[PDB]
């Protein structure tokens, strides 16, 4: 089948840790509620499996930095 | 000096990754023309260092109206007015998160089976277009002697078409079981089983030709063009989830003109992708040099809640925390009475509602902090 | 550690708004020049007395 | 009173047939009435 990640447009989506989730949320002194949010009908969360309350880290690929990472929250529809 | 002391160098210097691989590169290919020395490349590399450090954004810079200046000055050069409509209208339409854009344009990539002969290009392209039967006849005419419509086609366009007559026949009889269809030499014959009033006559002859006999839906016409020793495939109209599970079709690389679809089908960073992807080649078609930072900022703050949004009182302004910022831009009278209606509270966290009122904005100057020790003498 | 522009530009809004109102000149500076001309030659002294508070 | 090519007469007959529901001038004239004044008595939707 055709995976959802090989598309050039779409970047690479990983699930983090509950202590990953902690050390973001504690670096840049926000609550869970101060992130982006990504819908839990989203290709990406789907094909990762995630559910809402988790937090995606995305690895984009920067036209000026080359690698920029850029976290989610996923919530419900 | 040999590459490794070169590479451990760039190493232990303070730059982002993609900075160190670039002058990694540059000083491999510059060590063997002019043999450059120790020192040579750590005054090289303290000197990008520094210009890295300089190149830094204040803190307290308003990026967000500078972005939207530096987007709107080269809209007021632009020139309005195949069938692409670039231009001011194209990026209104962007900014606006139109769910439909004007004519939608389909970019269709094709496997290693069919990029490399004309012949794969044209029947994946036939595959894709979408064929009914009104565009194959060549006049309409009602006839009343059998009491049902006759249906005539040209050769030519139904040789192109890559279906011959039979495949027709079969299409409309399994589609339409109220009627049934019979064929001669090259020409449509139907005839009803129950239908008697000449007003039913009208709604089975439309529905006869407006019924898709092969292809997607909302593609009717398809170009094809080569670049880079390969053949790409551009479509009228848009439809992603479909063009994406077809044979003979790269879907790694296969792209649409709609950004919902965009979103609806990869995802919402792919949809973000795809509006600054959209905003930069209408950009550098209408000659028009803008920085990508603020194209990327723009994106960023449509796609902030998971979902597109545009630009008006219906997108970013309309979900603003702040009632006198909502109140201010477009709607006044019901976003006050909306906010008086659930005790709102302004925090006055923002810019707008703080010039409203006389109090410094928190931009600029304006989050400076001072202190000064008091026993101070000349 | 580098003063923005932002702070630098309020740090000699302060300083002018200072003298304006007292708070002698702390070096020579010459006559008949204005308050805002007296914070500057400050800051290019280097003796400026304001400091910048920072997040951490 | 309109044309007389059966071209024009064949998209005549097919309006007739849809728009048999009036009959005569007095049903149309209470539509007319009904769209301009709802909730009227008949005389004054009628003479309006």
């Amino acid at each position: 089948e055709f995976n959802i990640f090989d598309h050039v447009l779409v970047p690479e989506h990983r699930i983090l840790s509950e202590e990953e989730k902690e050390e973001l949320l504690k670096k840049y002194r926000i609550r869970i509620s101060q992130l982006p949010q990504i819908k839990a009908s989203d290709p990406a969360v789907v094909a990762l499996g995630a559910k809402p309350g988790d937090v995606i880290e995305i690895k984009r690929k920067s036209p000026t930095a080359g690698y920029y990472y850029y976290y989610r929250l996923v919530v419900e529809d | 000096v040999a590459e490794k002391t070169i590479k451990s160098m760039v190493s232990k210097a303070e730059l982002p990754d993609n900075i160190k691989e670039e002058l990694y590169a540059k000083l491999i290919e510059y060590n063997e023309k002019y043999k450059l020395k120790k020192d040579e490349i750590q005054a090289i590399i303290d000197e990008t260092v520094r210009e890295y450090q300089k190149a830094l954004i204040e803190p307290g810079e308003a990026v967000g109206t500078v972005a939207a200046q530096s987007i709107g000055e080269p809209s007021t050069q632009m020139t309005l007015n195949i069938n692409v409509t670039l231009g001011l209208p194209r990026i209104i339409e962007i900014v606006d998160a139109r769910k439909n854009p004007s004519t939608p344009i389909m970019t269709v990539y094709l496997d290693e089976e069919h990029r490399y002969d004309r012949d794969k290009a044209l029947e994946v392209a036939r595959r894709i277009e979408g064929t009914t039967l009104e565009n194959l006849a060549r006049e309409e005419t009602i006839d009343i002697l059998n009491m049902e419509y006759v249906v005539e086609i040209d050769p030519e366009r139904l040789e192109k078409a890559g279906l011959d007559m039979e495949k027709v026949v079969r299409k409309l009889t399994g589609s339409f079981k109220s009627a049934e269809f019979e064929a001669e030499g090259y020409t449509l014959v139907v005839r009803p089983k129950k239908v008697t009033k000449l007003s039913d006559l009208r709604k089975i002859a439309e529905k006869v030709k407006k019924h898709r006999l092969k292809g997607l839906s909302g593609v009717g016409k398809t170009i094809i063009r080569k670049e880079g020793d390969e053949y790409v495939i551009y479509t009228e109209g848009s439809n992603f989830k479909q063009v994406l599970k077809v044979p003979g079709v790269d879907p790694t690389r296969t792209r649409t003109n709609n950004i919902w679809e965009i979103a609806e089908v990869l995802g919402i960073e792919a949809a973000r992708n795809a509006i600054i992807d959209e905003i930069v080649s209408t950009m550098r078609e209408q000659g028009l040099e803008v920085d990508v930072r603020h194209i990327m900022l723009v994106a960023d703050m449509m796609t902030l809640d998971g979902v597109i949004r545009p630009i008006g009182r219906h997108g970013i302004v309309g979900e603003k925390a702040s009632v006198l910022a909502r109140a201010a831009f477009e709607i006044t009278t019901q976003h006050l009475f909306a906010a008086a209606e659930r005790g709102e509270v302004d925090p006055l966290n923002g810019v707008v509602e703080n010039v409203l009122i006389g109090q410094p904005v928190p931009v600029g100057t304006g989050i400076v902090k001072l202190a000064m020790s008091l026993p101070l003498r000349p | 550690f580098r003063y923005t522009r932002f702070e630098k530009a309020r740090i000699i809004g302060a300083r002018a708004l200072q003298i304006a109102m007292g708070a002698p000149v702390l070096i020579d500076v010459p006559e008949g020049i204005t308050p805002l001309q007296a914070a500057l030659l400050e800051f290019e002294k280097g003796v400026i007395p304001i400091t910048v508070i920072r997040p951490s | 009173a309109v044309s007389d090519d059966p071209r024009i007469q064949q998209v005549l007959f097919d309006n007739l047939e849809d728009a048999s529901d009036i009959s005569t001038q007095e049903e149309a004239l209470d539509y007319i009435g009904r769209l301009a004044l709802p909730g009227q008595p008949k005389e004054y939707r009628l003479r309006r």
